RNA sequence: AUGAGUAGCGAAAGAGGGGUGAGAAUCCCCUCCACCGAAUGCCUAAGGUUUCCUGAGGAAGGCUCGUCCGCUCAGGGUUAGUCGGGACCUAAGCCGAGGCCGAAAGGCGUAGGCGAUGGACAACAGGUUGAUAUUCCUGUACCACCUCCUCACCAUUUGAGCAAUGGGGGGACGCAGGAGGAUAGGGUAAGCGCGGUAUUGGAUAUCCGCGUCCAAGCAGUUAGGCUGGGAAAUAGGCAAAUCCGUUUCCCAUAAGCCUGAGCUGUGAUGGCGAGCGAAAUAUAGUAGCGAAGUUCCUGAUUCCACACUGCCAAGAAAAGCCUCUAGCGAGGUGAGAGGUGCCCGUACCGCAAACCGACACAGGUAGGCGAGGAGAGAAUCCUAAGGUGAUCGAGAGAACUCUCGUUAAGGAACUCGGCAAAAUGACCCCGUAACUUCGGGAGAAGGGGUGCUCUGUUAGGGUGCAAGCCCGAGAGAGCCGCAGUGAAUAGGCCCAGGCGACUGUUUAGCAAAAACACAGGUCUCUGCGAAGCCGUAAGGCGAAGUAUAGGGGCUGACGCCUGCUGUCGGGUAAGUUCCGACCCGCACGAAAGGCGCAACGAUCUGGGCACUGUCUCAACGAGAG
RNA sequence: UCUACCCAUGUCCAGGGUGAAGUUCAGGUAACACUGAAUGGAGGCCCGAACCCACGCACGUUGAAAAGUGCGGGGAUGAGGU
């Protein structure tokens, strides 16, 4: 589901691109989009805090359901779209009643399939189930909290979580990342791997096609003179206080933990991988 | 050769305005300062 | 005061005859001549504020003069139910009843509002004054509201009306490409008015000018889209719902539905129209009179219309105006008469002497139209409609300075350096290397022909009964210049090396290069809902993101590899540039080398052909001082 | 109200081109190759006006101008201009 592109000319050589062969549709529903504006990494106060980010295309929000709530009336699939605002494509299930919503696309998903969300519903695939399943299987989209949250870890292209053992009201789970964690058994989950496994293998080409997705350009904090960046700024000489050149923000940031001490969550974690 | 100054009518009311300058004590302020001189035009 | 009656008087074509006046190179009229014409034309923003029209003026301002003026003094001049804004709607942002923080002053924020650069929304043709005109006048219209008094059909839950609070629709929306249809516009053949020429010749295939028309309300049309209709039943849409979704059947397979550029009649026995041209009106010219008003070719950068097809960067916002459902609760359709159906702007300049630059300043200033010939073209030259003669002049033709044109014989001998200037450049035909990452290199390099007449309304096509246009190939013949893209606009090529792909900064105004940054990629380290970041806090950014986000060092890309001072030769008659050998070292788990293919590279360094006033060595000529 | 970056909403870019691609249709090979046609023609492509820059030389330097003019030059569907 990759596509090549000729080297006809500079800029378009090596550029690979998606072949967005699971989007059957190419318009959204008129009743699930919200407007959304830009901000360009500006706060309330209108200063810059998040660096590298302004421009880009517009964009349309489509509001989805991470509660999976509707639980016993069936629903089937009718169309896989895309969606600008994540990295996984969207799907448009049909409930019984007729109410119309939009779920994360799971692997292997197809039109006609009907699905079913609920303490009772069977396993298969996008099926919502509480934390009550069996001692393994790949699972997605997980609520931290006590049920009504809704899902927060597991959400994105291609991630997958597994099911260990069930320690009274909690269930130890492996976490994408490697970490291992204790979540509260009244919890749910789903059942299945996001999809689109292909979006982590793809060469953007070009400057241009960056900016259209809202990156601006970053400068090198060594060659930035010393009252900008912590260390820098030469013309002639050798490296004028560099090969030190440290975060901009005057903090070490090599080998350096950040998970603050006292979390008062280190009592749910039991495995450790990127914390 | 563009020049510093380009006039605008709706641009100078918004922000030398009378109704702008009641708005904090910094610009009573001012207002007070105009009057206690005795200058013919208060704020523009 | 001195410099000193010195420098300057701010891009441009005028000449004569009248006039007026105390006075005229500079003001008015006439006739010839010259300049712009994808503007120096017209209409109209922002901004200006009376600069606009008429009668007087000659103190100051106009780089001179002045009888003149954007100057001075007196009077005048701007008309809206339909054009633009408000008694309509929302975006970013701003304000914010209660509320949360904070020594005070204050910071933030919910309900709710304000805010166009966008969405909704009813009128067109002609005439007129010294100054306004979709506003005044004459014709034909449309829109919302009322019943003063009416009129005709048609009156109470026997339901008229009813919206939200529901739902549809809008507002519905991106970029690129190419068909088709139709018009704005541009040029022929009938026709109507004039003329028959004193320089040779023309009553004629002779010459000049003209050849139409609104909105509305009638009818019928290219095209387009539908997702096709019909019947039942409903765990949804805060209550409700016949409305919207959903499901099950039935028939389709042509019906039905909704949008449309344009065309034909009627507005129109109307009004416009070449030219005749009254009095005297103040002799203008108006009053006034008024012919034909068709067919044929070529047409969009405009309309159908983001309608159709493709692409990923996924695309528009938002709300109201509109329809339709029910919760609520009696008059509706069509004529006649109305309200006059309110407020703000309306003069004049807006590529400029009325705006921004201290100036009547060689600079700057959103948008809509924007003709002909030759032409691919909004290029270039000459011209239409229209506008202009740009505010110091006479005459002489010295040195010198600036901007231009030629030049004997030699050509780079000049110079730090071919800096500068010269040469090439338009079409159509033939041909086109090493080296590559296979796309390129490539308009590589290099050769040949164009003008005018007759076969000739050529073959064909399109164009269209035909006629009238073209793309009109392709041929033959034959004439004549020194010259055939006869003027103006439009690549100089070729060998060897370093550095870095398109882009940005320039160090706005002494560096745009290998300067320098950026960049697709590579690697490392932190964050499981956050790490970071901004704030005294409250509040936010990250983010309506969930291994995706931070931070660091790298960096064309892509490879491979892979981590992640000799001295000599060979060039010039007389050599840095490059060699292959000398290396001196290697530093390098990354880091080097060896990888120019391309660049659209205004990059740095060597060498060839053509060409030349760069020079041996200067000489004439044109314009400004 | 100059200038740097960001947010919402509008608008501008005469003409021409060897000719790229993917794709599709046929001949063709088991299919890849190779031919034609369509695809027009996407692209931080090419030549070039309006528009935007500011690389060379000359003049100006008590300037027409407290940063200009003349002649050449670069980009010109986009990391565009306004």
């Amino acid at each position: 589901a990759i596509k090549k592109y000729k080297p006809t000319s500079n800029g378009r050589r090596g550029m690979t691109t998606s072949d967005f062969a699971e989007i059957t549709t190419d318009k959204p529903e008129k009743s699930l989009l919200a407007p959304l504006h830009k901000k360009g990494g500006r706060n309330n106060q209108g200063k810059l805090t998040v660096r590298h980010q302004g421009g880009g295309h517009k964009r349309q929000y489509r509001v989805i359901d991470f509660k999976r709530d509707k639980d016993g009336i069936p629903g089937r699939v009718a169309t896989v779209e895309y969606d600008p605002n994540r990295s996984a494509n969207i799907a448009l299930i049909n409930y019984a009643d007729g109410e119309k919503r939009y779920i994360l696309a799971p692997k292997g998903i197809q039109v006609g399939t009907e699905i079913m969300s609920g303490p009772e519903a069977d396993i298969k695939v996008g099926n919502a189930l509480p934390l009550i399943n069996i001692p393994v299987g790949t699972v997605v989209h997980n609520i931290e909290l006590k049920p009504g949250k809704g899902g927060q870890l597991v959400r994105s292209a291609g991630t997958s979580a597994q099911v260990l053992g069930k320690e009274g009201k909690y269930v130890l789970v492996r976490l994408n990342s490697g970490e291992v964690r204790m979540i509260l058994s009244a919890c749910r989950a789903s059942i299945g791997q996001v999809g689109n496994e292909q979006h982590e293998l793809i060469n953007i080409g070009k400057a241009g096609r960056s900016r259209w997705k809202g990156i601006r350009p970053t400068v090198r904090g060594s060659v930035m003179n010393p009252n900008d960046h912590p260390h820098g700024g030469g013309e002639g000489r050798a490296p004028i206080g560099r090969k030190s050149p440290m975060s901009p923000w005057g903090k070490p940031t090599l080998g350096f933990k950040t998970r603050k001490k006292k979390n008062k969550s280190d009592k749910f974690i039991v495995r450790r991988r990127k914390n | 050769m563009k020049r510093t100054f380009q006039p605008n009518n709706r641009k100078r009311s918004k922000v030398h305005g009378f109704r702008s300058r009641m708005s904090s004590k910094n610009g009573r302020l001012v207002l007070a300062r105009r009057r206690r001189k005795g200058r013919k035009v208060l704020s523009a």
